[PDB]
RNA sequence: CCAUGAGGUGGCAAGAAAUGGGCUACAUUUUCUACCCCAGAAACGAUAGCCCUUAUGAAUAAGGGUCGAAGGUGGAUUUAGCAG
């Protein structure tokens, strides 16, 4: 019995989604890595500060956007520019998802000296995969 | 052979190494001197970037008030929870 | 209905100097996906074909590398959990392709990269002999 | 806002190895070096016992930079087995996939 | 006895140039400033000219934020150093009349200009 | 409060520019793309998810951009710019015979914010001795000089260059290490001569 | 001049209008500089103040203050085969080691042994 | 919460003893020599100790000389194994 990125056996009236359904001896069989960059192959570097700031990425934008999300990202580096892909729920208004949208941008940009860019897509309600 | 002597001397005058023959305590100080070390290499000079940077950049931030640090809100919730049971 | 006039065109300047003659252009793509190191070689053989230039491809072996962690935390030493990273290897090499051509196309599909996907290019120039010998 | 003050003392190890880095390669070329006076041999020797503490690159440790764990850590990702494992199994980090050969 | 292509020489934006004139402006397609689905899809200019703007009012809060906590985002990790990425300094020096007089006109201002006149 | 437009699937014609509505990289976009392609783990008596919800087709790469019929145009576009081989080599003897010096660098090209990497530095070239040397004496010196930079089954002299960061220093030193080296093996020493 | 730049920073600001394509972005991105520059040569920038290569490796004429067969002599010039090995510390860095090197066995000449 | 927190010097990390897991060998299928398999000799065994050298370090490991013994297949207390 072993227990890792894997949700328990509920009654079955509680949704949950494709990532966290399957288990991470399903990641490359049937998923695909949340981060993309090279840094894991062979003779690149710098690994280790990849990880660590998509990781700071991704929890700095979770937590800038609290309670609209309803799944993990998508992060896809070519070469120098980073990109984001996010789903959200319609829960606030345009005015501040673009307001926020502008100032995180603008933010990792300062920060990372990077051209970065990222999208949005609305979801009434977020997707169930199954009641588990 | 001094033939094969003096053509490692002119290979080494022509390509850079020294042409008197040397130690390999001598040689220490060449591989030394052409290797950094292992202090002066970032691998150990940047371990990891800052926590200060992080953390003082959240605690702004929070501060300002945009970030719902989930985390930090349990913990000074517990904290008015204790002084407040003494 | 709306297709514009005068399409603007940049300016280009044919230096007096002489373009430079790469003898061959091999371009290593290192991936984590078969099939999208596939349509990445599609893509850059199509490329090469409307440009007008030869072309070759051949895929050498895949290279994996693996290192057992602990499964668990604390004392556990018969039960690990095993990882490996997998590195997909596809070559493409160009013969009797000019400095220009050269520079446009690799300009092109370095625009064009996937995101999971590393480009190593070897340059192999033929020049006169110097001065001096 | 370091993770412990064991990572503080080792971060500062660090910074010290680093900025005295290039006089420790130096005055240790000086002494390990054998052709040159012995006399001289041992000055450098009694300089480098008498350079301050924290200085050397042999007292720091490659240490995890989330849990602080000292062992079990890869040098390349300078991640503990423990959080290499979770963000593998979170499928955070790319191009990762379980040995089942 | 050998013919050799002469050498060019291009801009950095000049390929893209090419590459945006060979395709024609997207057809029943807002700008590619504004999003792409359907919600955040502005359908009406005053509500557009407010998003925007909202987004470029974002655009000032990360200016404010950057100027006013600079030490943040001084590492540059990047390795080409760019001074449009670098934080901005609109800080007066020690009292130094002569180098003061040369920060005036780097300062952009009439409080500096009437204390260095004073 | 707010509600979403419908998607551009039935706004979109038959007839539409592909490569003008996606001109660069971007995401799948599904409200967008009218194409009902889904992906995902089938459920028992179930289908795989809708592409609404399907973020694992933005977890894979993305080639919707660039269509055939785009790389079509584009490189229709960019012939007028791109220009041509001479004619009069066509052949792998014809060039080395043209310009037998030949020369080759590397470098990788990898995502991330940093573009600078060691090996950007080092550089090889290679050169056949058996028309450059013109002589005897001074190609036995060389060939007693050089260890195995040389191999003789293909008839090849290599020599790599990476003491220099820089890769035109790189050059500059291998052009000047070939100068001197010819220049000393034209002479001789008495103790050569001895033997 | 000063006026010609301020009109001209109007002009700039009356002409920048919002963009409607991925290539306007690149090419702004360009403008500023923060997207690399193709070919990626590792070395746009980072010339090492136009340095050459027989100013890294050749130090005969950086030493000149001591004989041709001395202990310091050997140790000086095993020094300068390890700095010419070394590509990145450049001749900035390679003379700074000699002139620590200068002053060590200088302020330590009172032996010649 | 003048501490049960924090900082800097040192040693601590041995065995009268029993036991566990692994390595060496209790021989001639062994030991040595060139090759790894058509040969020739011996009739073995120190990964311990003493001395020395070397690798990095500011301050254990490998190599060289000496020491050349214990040791004589334990069986059903019980381990692993169904073919590459
Ligand atoms: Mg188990
Ligand atoms: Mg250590
Ligand atoms: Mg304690
Ligand atoms: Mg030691």
């Amino acid at each position: 019995k072993n227990r890792a990125a894997r949700v328990r056996v509920s009654k079955g009236d509680k949704p949950v989604t494709y990532e966290e359904a399957h288990a991470p001896h399903y990641i490359a069989h049937r998923k695909g890595w949340l981060s993309l960059h090279t840094g894991n192959l062979d003779g690149e570097d710098h690994a280790a500060e990849r990880t660590v700031e998509d990781v700071f990425l991704r929890k700095f934008m979770w937590g800038t956007f609290p309670g609209c999300l309803a799944d993990q990202l998508v992060l896809k580096r070519r070469g120098n520019q980073l990109e984001i892909c996010a789903v959200v729920l319609r829960q606030l208004s345009p005015h501040k998802y673009y307001f926020l949208v502008g100032y995180s941008e603008t933010l990792l940009s300062y920060f990372y000296k990077c051209p970065v860019r990222l999208h949005l897509q609305t979801v009434p309600s977020k997707v169930v995969y199954k009641y588990l | 052979s001094e033939y094969a002597f003096r053509m490692s001397r002119l290979s080494a005058r022509l390509f850079g190494e020294v042409t008197r023959p040397t130690n390999s305590k001598s040689m220490k100080v060449v591989k030394l001197f052409s290797e950094l070390p292992l202090a002066k290499k970032k691998e150990t000079y940047d371990w990891y970037p800052n926590h200060h940077t992080y953390a003082e950049l959240m605690q702004t931030l929070r501060f300002l008030g945009l970030y719902r640090d989930e985390h930090q809100d349990f913990m000074d919730e517990q904290k008015r929870l204790k002084k407040l049971r003494g | 209905v709306d297709v514009p006039k005068d399409l603007t065109k940049p300016v280009v300047t044919i230096s007096d100097e002489p373009d430079i003659l790469y003898k061959r252009l091999s371009v290593l793509v290192k991936g984590h996906d078969k099939a999208v190191l596939d349509s990445y070689e599609y893509f850059a053989v199509l490329a090469a074909k409307e440009l007008g230039i030869s072309i070759k491809v051949h895929e050498p072996p895949r290279k994996i590398e693996r290192f057992t962690l602990l499964q668990s935390v604390h004392i556990y030493k018969k039960h690990r959990v095993q990882y490996e990273m997998r590195t997909l290897y596809r070559c493409l090499e160009l013969e009797h392709l000019t400095g220009s051509t050269a520079d446009v196309y690799l300009e092109y599909i370095q625009r064009n990269l996937p995101e999971g996907v590393a480009m190593e290019v070897t340059k192999t120039q033929l020049e006169q002999l110097p001065e001096h010998i | 806002h370091y993770v412990d003050w064991r990572m503080w003392r080792d971060v500062k190890r660090r910074k010290m190895a680093y900025e005295y880095a290039d006089e420790r390669l130096r005055i240790n070329s000086l002494r390990k070096n054998t052709i040159l006076p012995k006399i001289l041999q041992d000055v450098a020797d009694e300089e480098i016992a008498a350079l301050p503490r924290d200085s050397c690159p042999v007292r720091i440790r490659n240490r995890c930079v989330m849990t602080s764990r000292p062992r079990g850590v890869k040098r390349r990702w300078r991640l503990s087995r423990i959080v290499f494992r979770h963000l593998a199994d979170h499928g955070q980090l790319s191009g990762i996939q379980r040995a089942t050969w | 006895e050998v013919v050799i292509p002469k050498k060019k020489t291009w801009d950095k934006v000049a390929v893209l140039q090419a590459l945006a004139s060979t395709v024609n402006r997207d057809t029943t397609a807002v700008p590619y400033v504004f999003q792409d689905d359907p919600y955040l899809m502005p359908a009406s200019s005053l509500e557009s000219r407010s998003f925007l703007l909202a987004k470029k009012s974002g655009e000032n809060v990360a200016k404010f934020i950057i100027n006013s906590y600079p030490k943040y985002f001084q590492k540059d990790i990047a390795e080409p150093h760019i001074p449009c990425l670098m934080p901005e300094y609109f800080e007066p020096q020690i009292k130094d009349i002569s180098e003061a007089a040369l920060k005036e006109r780097i300062e952009l201002r009439k409080v500096k200009a009437s204390v260095d006149m004073f | 409060r707010r509600k979403a437009l419908p998607p551009r699937t039935e706004k979109m014609a038959v007839d539409q520019d592909w490569p003008s509505v996606y001109p660069v990289a971007a995401p799948f976009k599904p409200s967008a793309v009218p194409l009902p392609v889904r992906m995902g783990y089938p459920v028992k008596k179930g289908v795989p998810m809708a592409k609404e919800g399907n973020l694992e087709l933005l977890k894979i790469p993305n080639f919707l951009h660039l269509t055939p019929v785009a790389i079509k145009k584009h490189c229709e576009a960019l012939k007028d710019f791109c220009t041509e081989w001479p004619a009069a080599l066509d052949s792998d003897e014809k060039c080395e015979k043209h310009f037998p010096i030949e020369i080759d660098s590397t470098d990788y090209v990898s995502s991330g914010p940093s573009v600078r990497n060691p090996r950007a530095r080092v550089v090889v070239l290679r050169v056949k001795l058996s028309s450059l040397n013109l002589d005897d004496h001074a190609k036995k010196k060389l060939i007693k000089l050089v260890g195995e930079r040389y191999c003789k089954t293909t008839d090849v002299l290599t020599i790599k260059t990476d003491r220099c960061p820089l890769r035109r220093q790189n050059y500059d030193y291998a052009v000047y290490l070939l100068t001197v080296l010819y220049h000393e093996s034209w002479n001789t020493e008495e103790w050569e001569k001895s033997k | 001049s000063l006026w010609d730049v301020e009109f001209a920073k109007q002009l700039a600001t009356v002409n920048e209008q919002p963009l409607q394509n991925g290539f306007e972005e690149l090419i702004q991105w360009t403008k500023e500089g923060k997207l690399w520059e193709f070919p990626i040569n590792n070395e746009a920038g980072f010339d090492d103040d136009g340095s050459e290569f027989h100013e890294h490796i050749f130090l005969e004429k950086h030493l000149e203050s001591f004989p041709k067969q001395g202990p310091i002599r050997h140790f000086m010039e095993l020094v300068t085969c390890g700095l010419s090995k070394n590509p990145y510390l450049s001749v900035k860095q390679k003379v700074e080691h000699i002139e620590w090197f200068r002053n060590y066995f200088n302020e330590k000449k009172d032996i010649l042994k």
